[PDB]
This record gives structure tokens, C-alpha cells and sequence, in this order.
């Protein structure tokens, strides 16, 4: 599980 | 540049078509041409610029990570020659070029003309993001200065967003999400990352009661990303 | 070209790395450089060439279809100017350039040096495919000749494959699948498409008993694609 | 449902 950054 | 002869409105129209066609390199070239017309960008146009370059650099970053993993395994292993390093370097140089292009647009002259909080915070967040992507691949004597450039841009964006935006504002939330990731995986500060994500989430929660149904959906979507990271990190 | 200074083996190695990184434009450039070294390609190298260009042109074709749909709707509608047509034309021209590049490699000089059935059929299938992709976008006075060029390449490949390969051979099967699609949607011959798919499937079924477990898996995978089309078309 | 051609 890769950490989230602000994408879509 | 190559888009100097196309009307600003046509560049924007074609950027939207490129998005629909998933042609993100074209999208970014169209939006670069639009920025270079010299006029400020609207909210929608800023979003098109962001989507275009984030998709381009996102593909490069994913490819770089694949190649970097292969290279690291090769240095555990049979000698296969210089090809893995050379190709990882090629992708890395292309990625750095895209980051330098975006940073150049921000410096000439998007940031200096951005006076409203929503535009200024957005551009400073972008500046922090592209320095962060440079930091992901930096291994040399400028790594500390690249990291500090990201930190400084994020910090200025945070200071403005705290003074001028509500805690549920999507730009404020996305900025905090990305700055928290910066702390966790670039600055070796996981406690700062966790504190920032938790405080951002809790302050947004407390302000949801002020929002319409549509704004509530916008804010809670980003709050869930903060929660995803907190669950991963704790 | 730009790959003239790189060793053939390094180009092949980098094509494989590009595949792992999903960098299909790089993959295709590396494999074009390998072909231009002038030596024949092995089975694995032919597959790398095919994967690279099929992914590149596949992205272009999907984008072209999105843009063509938007353009068709615009001609039902408010006048939005020339931008949709211009951008569809830009993507179309790029797609045609990729097809011309592949066809050029086949003509100079992959096909003329390919004497074994497996290589010759593979290259003639490729030639039919790239003329078929040109036919998908052709609207002018050469459309009939483009269609006939695809048909002729596929037909020569079919004649060789019937004489020299078993009915379960994966190249023979993939060729028949693609020629059947050509008949259905390029040549306006759905009955020929259905007949070819059914006969190919049934003749492969009858020859499965001769195969190892691994060859059986290879052949039945393609047979399922033929069945998928028969189910869609009947 | 789009018809199949030979891909992967
Ligand atoms: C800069 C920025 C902030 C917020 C969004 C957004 O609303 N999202 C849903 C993306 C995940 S944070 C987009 C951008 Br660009
Ligand atoms: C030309 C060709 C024939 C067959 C294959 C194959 O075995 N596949 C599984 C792809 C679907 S036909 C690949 C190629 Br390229
Ligand atoms: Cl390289
Ligand atoms: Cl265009
Ligand atoms: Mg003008
Ligand atoms: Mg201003
Ligand atoms: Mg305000
Ligand atoms: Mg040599
Ligand atoms: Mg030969
Ligand atoms: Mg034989």
C-alpha cells in the first residue's frame, strides 16, 4: 500500500 | 515557443480534449503554451495545468522507481554492464527536465502575479511538489538545498492557507497532505508528518458543519486520504 | 539514427527494461535501433519489436477514437471552431507516422531476409496490421489501396501459415484472429470474418491433442479470443 | 464489448 499524495 | 502561434482559448480547448484522450504530454504542452501567453490563470485553468504535469511526471516517477529497484538489485548479482544505470539516468534526466519546466513557469511569472490566496497557495504547493520530486531522485551535493526549497515553498503556502482559507478548503487540505508526505519520506520526520495529518484532519472535521453537501463531499474526499496515510503510518 | 552509437545487445537490454517500466515509446525507439543494425531478429526480439509498437500505436488509436467521436458529435451542435478537427488531425498524423515507421522497417529490410515460416509470417502479419491501422483512419482516394495492401499482406501470411505451420501455432492463430477483424470491420465482410474465425477455431481444436501442456495453454488462450469475437458477432 | 485483436 503506497501512501497517498494529492492526485485524482 | 511552438505554441506561440495558437490562440490562448484554443490551447485551453485542446488541453481539455487532450485530457479526454489521455494524451497528457500534449495536455502539458498546450497548458505551457497557455501560461506563456502571460495572462493569469483561472481556477479551472490552474487545475488543467496541474493535471497535465502531474500525469506526465507521475509516469516518469513510476518508471524511475522500477528502474531504480532493478539497479539496486544489480548491486547486491551478475555484472550486466552500464545499461541499467544509463537508462535509469536517462529517465531521471527527463523527469528533472519536466520539474525544471514547471518550476520555470512558476517563477516566470505565475507566482509573482498571484495575489489571491487560492491562486498563490496553489502555485506555492506546486513549487513544493516539484522540488519534492527533484528530491526523490537527488543523491548529490545539492540534495539539502533541493529539500529546503521544497520545505520553504510548502511553508509559505501553509502560512497563507492558515491565515486566509478555512480548514476544509480543498487546496489547504491537499497542501497539508503533500507537506505531510514531504515530512514522512523526504525530510525523515515521520512524527511531524503524523502530527500534521492528524491536526489537519481534526480541524477540517470541526468545520464540516459549515459546508453545503457538495463542499462536504469535496472536503471529506481529501480527509480520507489523510486518514489513509495515518492508518498506514501508525 | 539516434541509436547508431549504441550496441545491438544494449538496445535489446534497454528495450526489456523499458517494457518493465511501461516506457513503450522508449521501447520502440530501442527496438528500431536494433533492427537498423541490419541483422535478422530472433523470436524473442521480434516479440519485443511487436510489443513496443503495438503499445505505442494502441495509445494513439484509442486517443484518435475519442477525438473522432467528439468531432462526429460536433457535426450533428454549437460551432466550436477548428480545434477538434485540428487536434484529431494532429493525433492522426502522428499515428500514420508510427505506421509508416513500422512499415519502413519491414520493407528495409526485415521481410526480404525472413526465410523461415515463423519469421516471414510474423512480419507479413505485422505489415497487414499496420496497413489496417492506416485503413482505420483513411478517408481519401488511397483508402482502397491501403485496404488492399493490408489484405495482400495478410493473404500471403495466411498462405504460408497454412502450408508450413500447424493449425495450433500461435502465430497462425493470431494472424487469423487479426485477418478476421480486418474482414469484419475494414473490408465490410462480416460473413468472411465469421467463417475464418470458426474454421480457425475448429481446426485448432482438432490438433490440440498433439500438444504439450504448455503449448496447449498458448493455443487455447488465442482460441478464446476467436470465440470471444464469434460470440460478439453472432 | 470491443472485439479482440491479437495483443496481450
Ligand atoms: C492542489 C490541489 C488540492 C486539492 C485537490 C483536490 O480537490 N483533490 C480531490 C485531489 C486530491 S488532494 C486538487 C489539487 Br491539484
Ligand atoms: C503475432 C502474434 C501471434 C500470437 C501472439 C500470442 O501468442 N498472443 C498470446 C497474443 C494474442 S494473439 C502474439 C503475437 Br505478437
Ligand atoms: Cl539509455
Ligand atoms: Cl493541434
Ligand atoms: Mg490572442
Ligand atoms: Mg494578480
Ligand atoms: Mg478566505
Ligand atoms: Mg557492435
Ligand atoms: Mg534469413
Ligand atoms: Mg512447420
Amino acid at each position: 500500500r503506497r501512501r497517498k499524495s494529492c492526485q485524482a | 515557443g511552438a505554441m506561440g502561434s495558437m490562440e490562448r482559448a484554443s490551447l485551453i480547448q485542446k488541453a481539455k480534449l487532450a485530457e479526454q484522450a489521455e494524451r497528457y504530454e500534449d495536455m502539458a504542452a498546450f497548458m505551457k503554451g497557455a501560461v506563456e501567453k502571460g495572462e493569469e490563470l483561472s481556477n479551472e485553468e490552474r487545475n488543467l495545468l496541474s493535471v497535465a504535469y502531474k500525469n506526465v511526471v507521475g509516469g516518469q516517477r513510476a518508471a524511475w522507481r522500477v528502474l531504480s529497484s532493478i539497479e539496486q538489485k544489480s548491486n547486491e548479482s551478475e555484472e550486466k554492464g552500464p545499461e541499467v544505470r544509463e537508462y535509469r539516468e536517462k529517465v531521471e534526466t527527463e523527469l528533472q527536465g519536466v520539474c525544471d519546466t514547471v518550476l520555470g513557469l512558476l517563477d516566470s511569472h505565475l507566482i509573482k502575479e498571484a495575489g489571491d490566496a487560492e491562486s498563490r497557495v496553489f502555485y506555492l504547493k506546486m513549487k513544493g511538489d516539484y522540488y519534492r520530486y527533484l528530491a526523490e531522485v537527488a543523491t548529490g551535493d545539492d540534495k539539502k538545498r533541493i529539500i529546503d526549497s521544497a520545505r520553504s515553498a510548502y511553508q509559505e503556502a501553509m502560512d497563507i492557507s492558515k491565515k486566509e482559507m478555512p480548514p476544509t478548503n480543498p487546496i489547504r487540505l491537499g497542501l497539508a497532505l503533500n507537506f505531510s508526505v514531504f515530512h514522512y519520506e523526504i525530510a525523515n520526520s515521520p512524527e511531524e508528518a503524523i502530527s500534521l495529518a492528524k491536526t489537519t484532519f481534526d480541524e477540517a472535521m470541526a468545520d464540516l458543519h459549515t459546508l453545503s453537501e457538495d463542499s462536504y463531499k469535496d472536503s471529506t474526499l481529501i480527509m480520507q486520504l489523510l486518514r489513509d496515510n495515518l492508518t498506514l503510518w501508525t
